């Protein structure tokens, strides 16, 4: 499951600083359902999943 | 009593401890015109954006 | 939420408060002037017959 071929994100809402307001969107082709991976390297935030 | 980012603790009577710390908070629009930009930046962190100006 | 608006003080007329308070789905008020009274302040001087 290589499922990234073109990605995209969008941002709805950001309402923050207390514990997760940040609701973000991921959108492209994809190959079969499963299991990926997903974090972030840079630390000016982070994911809660 | 002051409370800042790190943290505020009880203990009235016999009640268990209650822990509490406060938000980001401050007023203003942190995306619009420039005359509310300085204040947004100075009511956060109060210090240290006098120097910036 | 506090919020401050303004009504004509005219009576039969539906008026509109829309909120926009981030974070969460916009939504609107629907406001209604029904029989407004006005009771002054009475003295009572004298009588007559």
């Amino acid at each position: 499951a290589p499922a990234v071929t073109n990605l995209e994100c969008q941002v709805a809402v950001c309402t923050h600083s207390s514990d997760f307001g940040g609701i973000a969107t991921l959108t492209f082709k994809t190959d079969k359902p499963g299991k990926c991976a997903v974090h972030s390297h840079s630390n000016v935030a982070t994911i809660q999943e | 009593i002051p409370v800042t980012e790190d943290g505020i603790e009880y203990r009235w009577g016999n009640n268990p401890p209650v822990r509490l710390w406060a938000q980001l908070t401050t007023e203003g629009k942190p995306h619009g015109w420039p005359h509310e930009i300085i204040l947004y930046y100075y009511g956060l962190y109060p210090a240290a954006t006098i120097v910036a100006v | 939420y506090e919020h401050t608006a303004t009504i004509p003080n005219v009576v039969g007329f539906p008026y509109k408060a829309h909120i926009e308070r981030n974070g969460f789905s916009p939504m609107t008020l629907q406001l209604e002037v029904l029989g407004t009274s006005l009771e002054p302040t009475l003295n009572l001087e004298y009588i007559t017959c």
